[PDB]
């Protein structure tokens, strides 16, 4: 514990260089370079590491301003210390000015302001101020003191922004007929009038309609009856192609329903027939199944399963059973050790441990609760299972296989044979690992 | 420590239009889910207090999303905890062959790390709660955790101090400021009035540098504890009517000011002197009284806190009675 | 277009890499992607330069999209008109 | 090619602003785009 | 169109058809190569006539 | 004698910035929407609309792109258009805010 | 809890040996690539420096190879090693400052008048041999360039010839003060002391998948026959084996960087290079070619497509209450018929399901997205190349060919104007919108009319 | 004739599709034809392709200091190690082409700090 690796240690900031000279008694080492005055006022530097002698040592006075203390305040993430050591250089506080200030003279001057010390115990005493400084800037005071000094200077600041700081009358009667005839084809066509001064938004609107007559020609009604048919004919549009879209829904259900009954050869007969006399997607292929291949029973029973099955859809949309808002805090992500535990409060609804092939059903409502393939695939996105280790194992969950040789569409992925997810994809093995040490 | 504090942030809101309705609402209870009960920006936040700015909901530019942000400054309350810091409930969890951990239960979600080579904390058992001193070190406020990470030790009185040569004194703003210090010291005195005093006095006396085997009572009228050892002729001062006479400016607070061992350091007096008769092994440090003030209420705080939380935790005499081998510990290094 | 921009220094730059100098001498990204990366990748490190995001390369070489047409005015959503008229 | 290339990374940071002037990031290149501040496609050509 | 495995259990190096348009397998051989080892080759054939867009 | 770097400078982070409104009748920019601000209102709100779906349009319609160019042509879309003028050195980001429910709207139908 | 942000300005400085201390994640050891199916940790496939695999995740950010972009990493290099892009700044610093006290040789005020950028080209432009220090009294010996290598230095006082080994560079050049730095132009970032590294980068895992890994590990096993605690001083003389071990040690480096400018800055500069084939081009997806054709019974803003081609793109419809009748006959088709769907995205999931192997809903759940086939009346984008002009790229309304047998992009040819196109055998760029923002402007701006 | 995918297979580097009908990746839209789009002011198209169709990701960078920071909502990370105590991430949407562009750069001993743009606060 010798003076001279105290006064080492004392180089390291870049505040007090050293002055040099080589007929002295002092003997530090920098443990960087370090940029050093001298007698005779050369401004020099050093290595690392170098033998140099200590004629006295210089803290400067740096004079910041408050605007940067009120940057790093916005900011608002700064260690106490240098947030205090910033203020005393801002002339917000006085403490470094204070610990200073044990000048034996003014025995050496420069340019920058600074307390200078070139003795041989006096720098003792200097080293003490400046341990006992920064020993003050990191302990329990001046930290409470610095963060309320910039929460209160920020307020203010919010406070000078905040609290300190911050015409049409009447149009003419073409004008006045004109918005008139906008306010009358308002509930007619896309136009809502306005009221600038600049009769502007009316111009376009105007031009929009594709009628600009009205401002000199007196002839608006027969415009407004256009309007009227044109918006006629919309809404008898509209409404044609919703009957039509909705009997094509209903036809597909109900051949949806017969190919999952008695199957693709007899369903995709009836679609042949169907096709050429062109009414498919017509609820007479019910005509056409009565009177053809089977009775008309067996049709009955399509229809009313149809109807059962709308009803159960129905059903499960009127749900508001809690497992339901379980599910989406498990397919969000967020913090595996928490979804863990989601998968725990969820597993406790399930029935029949439900391995494979079909949905666990939940006991609390009766509807689907969670396929199998997301329980494994959470656990192993809990348990560090990289996606090859991820995408092997949901391979006995893997989709339709070479029964379907393609849909004419190429995929790169695998998908769910219980619901449809994906899985993973496959594109191309990696072949990396293969330069080994 | 608790205090108020400014965060400037950004936020992004999935569908704009429902967060527009109630958009102080939405915005302080999305803040609330993020924010409250983390570690962020060199704090740990506890209460969003408010939003003193706010930009509009823009409309993110470099995605066809839809999705929207705003810019928030709020106002929010949270905790820094400084170094040489009295926590006086560290429940250890972990006693290994390598590290041990302990688990704060107050105000200030902190995580401890006592080396396990001195011998006051080799020897204990997990499961036991005992308080703890901050080392002279920073606590460590990693972003996004629950807790912040600080080294520590189990509290054993020092027998050092150390004296305060001051030259320059107050002025008003300047004196107005330790007023909240002074605040702050009356409302844990207030708290430490509305409990029984038994406790206070038995914690009070076993962390006495001391061996105080008499019983005293000493009374201010506004502080109670029991009375130690004295210093020959020399008679304390009351640093908090010294303050308050000192904002009056009927008083020079220049000289040596001094906080021993021997004295009680939870009561607001201190020793002030023209000239060190004091036996101290330390040079003084040459400071004004802004420093030395700060640095002695500091103190005060910090040992009201840590009584006050001895006192809140050990409620019976069976809290106090199982740990007895760390307070035991304590003893054998008492004078 | 072409003799405005050639001539808004006081000087008849060109339209090669010694021009885009000229009149943009701080567009390192754009400079970079024009001619050759690596000489002005070089002299940008050494002389400390910033450089502003504006035009089209330096927001295309950075990943994102320049502030042009459609992105030139941003959208703020209209709080008044939102609470008064729709619901939660 | 070669002239197309050259040509549009010296031009390409000229933008209209609010203002219709033809100006990079800063700087004006023109005061009014044009000296008309008007679109190309919607010219007419019309007889004095 | 071939199969082919390269032995680790197995791990599978196939080759498939990415073409829209269906071939025809008209030859297939497993000649030799210039350092003695076995290769596949083999012939895709597509009946092509003039259609629009030739 | 220019010495060593201190944490004055050397901060990565921009200042924070105060948004400065030109009042109403102050305004220098034109009261009708470009083709550019109309289509950027109209995909912004049918996307908005894909992903909530409330809207006060009293007609109906089944595409989230037609109801955001009836909103705007009815004058009933929920959005602003802010038209940033100029960032000042000081901190100042003076703009222009502009209702396209009192805008002239470029577009056809 | 990361906030939406968008970058404002970019700053370019040179990296010294502080910043790729602190930027990067892990110290490099060994030689070894894998220990076994696992990148050996310390070595320069260290998984801390990011993932490219899907049979390991990085241990930094803990993402999948999608996800992580790559981190750096640290070689702490036996022996300093100059920086080969800026060897040129270096021998202008060599030039300036005397090599035994560090002060300026010449006088700064004498380039006061220039500006900074040309101070110190202009000051070390001078002859500077042979003049006189005015503080330790030396002689500045003249700072010859050695014609064999891009970067070996050697000092010539008046016939007493030395090499410039890097060490001694960076001794020298830690000796000069930033006052110098800063009367001189350059900055305080661009002090000379950060052209020497002794702890040099290694570039992420995402920059180098699978040559430069080759070129970085012959570094590593050649910077491992250096001792570690080699010392270089100026006048020292040098065993030749670790002679060429260093000039072994700073070509690898070099030709890691410039070789002959495989390098990293190589990837830059020419056509297929990074910037005008990665950023400022592109290879996107949902995009279609085909030869073009004539056909005169198609409108001029209308485009003939193949249904085969409209089978293959799809257009994304979001599920609302609105568009839950028109969508759902798209749905119960599927790849079965056409028009239909393929693809299915839920919220309830949050993920993707396919159409064939999810036969068991009803309906819809209001907010999936719903991936339909290309229909007669939807918009698309439709170029040829070279597009010279801003007609080049046009929205065209689609009619769907239900011709199995027709391949060609048919279009009227009075449209061929927009596109200096003729039906010589040319072929056309085209994909359909499937986003609604890019769909909404598809109609408004980027229409043909 | 060609037509590919909303998906498949990727380059291993950029991330971008592969080139051309023979490697079954994606059709470059290049360099004359973001000028055309920027021409027309299609912006929402540029992002459309050039981001979400061919490699559009999201970059996390610090504000204290500008440097590349690690974020993930799923096993809770957020750091950067460079300031390591007073982080601010903040997402900026990018594409993989540029952060491999970046790293390309720094790996040639060239710092790139990013300054992204300041937070706007209303005067209430
Ligand atoms: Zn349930
Ligand atoms: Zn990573
Ligand atoms: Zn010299
Ligand atoms: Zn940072």
């Amino acid at each position: 514990p010798i003076e001279a690796y105290i006064r080492q240690l004392l180089v390291d900031p870049d505040v007090v260089p050293i002055v040099s000279e080589k007929k002295k008694e002092l003997r530090v080492r920098p443990s960087t370079r370090k940029e050093i005055f001298l007698i005779n006022g050369t401004h020099l530097a050093v290595p690392a590491e170098a033998p140099i002698e200590i004629y006295g040592l210089k803290l400067r006075l740096k004079t910041f301003s408050p605007q940067c203390f009120m940057r790093m305040a916005e900011i608002g993430s700064f260690s106490p210390e240098t947030l205090g050591y910033v203020a005393s250089g801002a002339n917000l506080t006085n403490f470094i000015r204070v610990f200073m200030k044990c000048v034996d003279q003014e025995t050496w001057k420069k340019n920058g302001e600074g307390v200078v010390v070139t003795t041989k115990e006096n720098i003792i005493q200097f080293t003490h101020q400046y341990i006992e400084l920064y020993k003050f800037l990191r302990s329990g005071g001046h930290s409470w003191l610095i963060n309320r000094l910039a929460e209160e200077m920020v307020h203010r600041k919010l406070d000078r922004e905040d609290q300190g700081s911050h015409e049409e009358i009447e149009p003419e009667e073409n004008i006045k007929r004109v918005i008139f005839f906008l306010k009358e084809l308002s509930t007619m066509y896309s136009v809502s009038p306005v009221f600038t001064s600049g009769y502007m938004p009316l111009l376009y609107d105007l031009y929009r309609a594709g009628y600009l007559e009205v401002l000199w020609n007196p002839v608006e009604q027969k415009f407004l009856q256009h309007a009227e048919q044109r918006e006629k004919e919309q809404m008898i549009l509209q409404q044609v192609d919703m009957k039509l879209t909705e009997v094509i829904t209903q036809a597909r259900q109900y051949f949806k329903i017969m190919e999952e009954k008695i199957g693709r050869v007899q369903s995709d007969a009836i679609r042949e027939i169907l096709t050429m006399e062109g009414k498919v997607d017509d609820p007479n292929s019910i005509l056409q199944e009565v009177i053809k291949a089977c009775g008309k029973q067996e049709a009955e029973l399509i229809t009313t399963e149809y109807l059962n099955i709308k009803k159960q859809w129905e059903l499960q949309e009127k749900n508001a059973c809690a497992h339901l808002k379980l599910v989406k805090q498990l397919r969000s992500g967020l913090q595996y050790a928490e979804l863990l535990k989601v998968l725990e409060s969820i597993r406790v609804l399930y029935k029949e441990k439900n391995n494979t092939t079909n949905w666990n059903l939940c006991k609390a409502c009766g509807f689907k609760l969670l396929c199998p393939h997301v329980d494994m695939l959470i656990q192993l996105q809990a348990a560090e299972a990289s996606y090859d280790t991820m995408r092997t194992k949901l391979m006995k969950f893997s989709g339709i296989n070479k029964e379907k040789e393609n849909n004419q569409g190429l995929i790169y992925s695998y998908f769910c044979k219980i619901c449809g997810e994906e899985l993973a994809h496959f594109i191309q093995e990696d072949r990396t690992a293969d330069v080994g040490i | 420590m608790i205090d108020q504090k400014i965060f400037e942030t950004t936020l992004n809101i999935d569908d704009p239009t429902n967060f527009c309705t109630n958009v102080e609402a939405h915005l302080l209870k999305e803040l609330e889910n993020i924010y409250v009960g983390k570690c962020f920006k060199n704090s740990f936040i506890l209460n969003i207090t408010g939003v003193i700015q706010r930009s509009p909901c823009f409309i993110m530019r470099t995605n066809n999303s839809g999705r929207g942000y705003m810019h928030v400054r709020f106002s929010a309350v949270v905790s820094y905890l400084n170094a040489f810091d009295l926590i006086a409930a560290v429940k250890i969890i972990k006693n290994d062959s390598n590290i041990i951990l302990g688990e704060s239960l107050l105000t200030e979600p902190v995580t401890i790390v006592i080396p396990s080579s001195e011998s006051q904390n080799n020897v204990a058992e997990v499961g036991q709660i005992v308080p703890v001193q901050l080392a002279n070190s920073s606590v460590y406020y990693i972003p996004g955790r629950q807790q912040a990470s600080a080294t520590g030790s189990i509290f054993i009185p020092k027998h050092t101090f150390s004296v305060y040569h001051v030259q320059e004194e107050l002025t008003q703003e300047q004196a107005l400021n330790l007023t909240k210090l002074v605040n702050i010291i009356e409302m844990l005195l207030e708290s430490r009035s509305k409990k029984d005093f038994k406790q206070i006095c038995f914690f009070e006396k076993l962390y006495y540098t001391y061996s105080i085997s008499s019983d005293e009572i000493l009374d201010l009228k506004i502080w109670k504890g029991p009375k130690g050892k004295e210093m020959s002729r020399l008679k304390p001062c009351n640093v908090l009517s010294f303050l308050y006479d000192a904002l009056k400016n009927k008083n020079s607070s220049l000289g040596f000011w001094a906080r021993p061992p021997n004295l009680l350091k939870s009561s607001p007096l201190a020793y002030q002197q023209d000239q060190n008769s004091f036996n101290a092994t330390e040079l003084p440090i040459i400071c004004s009284a802004e420093v030395m003030f700060v640095t002695l209420l500091k103190e005060i705080i910090n040992y009201l806190q840590f009584i006050n939380d001895l006192c809140d935790t050990f409620n019976n005499e069976q809290l106090i009675k199982r740990h007895e081998n760390i307070w035991m510990l304590i003893e054998q290094r008492k004078i | 277009m072409y003799a405005d921009l050639m001539t808004r220094t006081g000087q008849v730059t060109s339209l090669e890499k010694a021009g885009l100098n000229a009149r943009e001498p701080s567009n390192v990204l754009l400079r970079m992607a024009l001619s050759s990366p690596v000489q002005v990748l070089t002299d940008a490190a050494v002389d400390s330069a910033v450089n502003p995001i504006y035009g089209i390369a330096a927001p295309t070489l950075m990943g994102s999209v320049p502030r042009i047409g459609t992105m030139y005015s941003d959208i703020i959503m209209d709080e008044k008109y939102i609470t008064e008229n729709y619901k939660s | 090619g070669y002239a197309n290339r050259k040509a549009i990374f010296g031009l390409q940071s000229c933008i209209v602003d609010y203002y219709r002037r033809v100006s990079i990031d800063t700087r004006l290149v023109q005061q009014l785009y044009g000296e008309d501040g008007l679109d190309a496609r919607q010219l007419e050509t019309v007889r004095f | 169109i071939i199969g082919k495995v390269a032995k680790i259990k197995y791990i599978d190096r196939s080759v498939m058809y990415g073409f829209d348009e269906p071939a025809v397998v008209d030859a297939v051989m497993r000649p030799h190569g210039p350092n003695d080892e076995i290769f596949g080759l083999m012939r895709l054939r597509y009946e092509r006539n003039l259609n629009i867009g030739d | 004698i220019v010495e060593s770097p201190s944490i004055c400078e050397g901060f990565v982070q921009a200042s924070s910035q105060t948004l400065v409104i030109i009042p109403d009748n102050e305004r220098i920019t034109s009261n009708v929407l470009t083709t550019f601000e109309a289509t950027r209102l109209v995909a912004v709100r049918a996307q908005q609309l894909a992903i909530n779906g409330s809207t006060m349009l009293k007609k109906k319609y089944s595409s989230p792109i037609d109801i955001a160019k009836q909103e705007l042509f009815n004058r009933k879309i929920p959005l602003l258009v802010m038209r940033c003028i100029k960032v000042t050195p000081e901190g100042q980001k003076i703009v222009e805010i502009w209702n396209p429910r009192e805008m002239g709207i470029p577009l056809l139908d | 809890e990361a906030g939406y942000a968008e970058i404002a300005a970019v700053q370019f400085n040179i990296a010294g040996d502080n910043d790729h201390k602190r930027q990067g994640v892990m110290e490099v050891t060994i030689s070894n690539l894998f220990e076994g199916t696992l990148p050996a940790e310390g070595g320069i496939y260290d998984a801390r420096m990011g993932t490219t695999d899907h049979h390991y995740k990085c241990i930094t950010c803990s993402h999948q190879r999608k996800q992580c972009m790559g981190h750096p990493g640290i070689l702490q290099m036996h022996a300093p090693v100059l920086q080969p892009l800026f060897i040129a700044e270096i021998r202008r610093w060599l030039r300036v400052i005397c090599l035994n006290c560090g002060a300026p040789i010449v006088d700064l005020k004498r380039y006061e008048h220039l500006i900074r950028p040309k101070r110190l080209i202009e000051a070390a432009s001078s002859q500077t041999e042979g003049k006189q220090c005015y503080v330790c009294k030396a002689v500045h010996p003249k700072i010859v360039k050695d014609s064999e290598d891009y970067f070996t230095f050697w000092a010539d006082q008046q016939g007493k010839i030395d090499k410039l080994y890097p060490q001694i560079i960076r001794e020298i050049f830690s000796r000069v003060t930033y006052d110098t730095v800063v009367k001189l132009g350059r900055s305080k970032n661009s002090h000379p002391e950060k052209l020497v590294l002794k702890a040099i980068q290694i570039p992420p895992i995402s920059i180098r998948p699978g040559d430069i890994n080759n070129v970085i590990q012959y570094l590593v096993r050649k910077n491992l026959l250096i001792p570690k605690d080699l010392q270089i001083v100026r006048g020292q003389k040098i065993p030749l084996n670790i002679d060429r071990n260093l000039q072994t040690i700073q070509q690898l480096y070099y030709n890691f960087l410039l070789d002959s400018v495989p390098s990293i800055m190589r990837r830059l500069p020419r056509k297929e290079g990074r910037i005008r084939k990665s950023l400022l081009g592109s290879q996107v997806w949902s995009i279609s070619r085909s030869t073009i054709c004539g056909n005169s019974d198609l409108h001029l803003d209308e485009v003939g497509y193949p249904i085969s081609f409209a089978r293959t793109l799809q257009v994304a419809e979001t599920v609302q209450h609105y568009n839950i009748n028109r969508l759902m006959p798209y749905f119960l088709n599927g790849k079965r018929q056409y028009p239909g769907c393929s693809r299915v995205y839920k919220q309830i999931t949050q993920s993707v399901h396919d159409i064939e192997g999810l036969k068991q809903d009803f309906r819809l759940e209001v907010g999936d997205i719903l991936y339909r086939d290309v229909v007669t009346g939807d918009v698309a984008f439709f170029n040829r190349q070279p597009s010279l002009e801003r007609s080049s790229i046009g929205v065209h309304r689609i009619v769907v060919l239900e011709n199995p047998k027709i391949s060609t992009f048919q279009m009227n040819v009075s449209a061929c104007a927009w596109y200096n196109a003729d039906f010589d055998g040319d072929q056309m760029n085209l994909w359909v919108p499937w986003s609604v923002m890019s769909r909404v402007e598809a109609e408004l701006l980027c229409s043909v009319r | 004739r060609y037509a590919v995918a909303s998906y498949g297979p990727t380059d291993a580097l950029t991330g971008q599709p592969l080139d051309g009908k023979r490697s079954h990746g994606g059709l470059r839209l290049g360099e004359m034809e973001h000028w055309v789009l920027t021409a027309q002011g299609a912006m929402q198209t540029i992002i459309e392709k050039s981001h979400d169709d061919s490699d559009g990701c999201i970059s996390y960078i610090c504000r204290n200091c500008g440097e590349p920071a690690i974020y993930n909502a799923s096993h809770p990370i957020y750091k950067c190690m460079n300031c390591d105590v007073q982080a601010d991430i903040g997402m900026v949407d990018s594409r993989r082409s540029s952060i491999v562009f970046q790293h390309e750069m720094r790996a040639a001993n060239v710092n790139i700090t990013s300054v992204l743009s300041p937070r706007v606060f209303q005067p209430a």
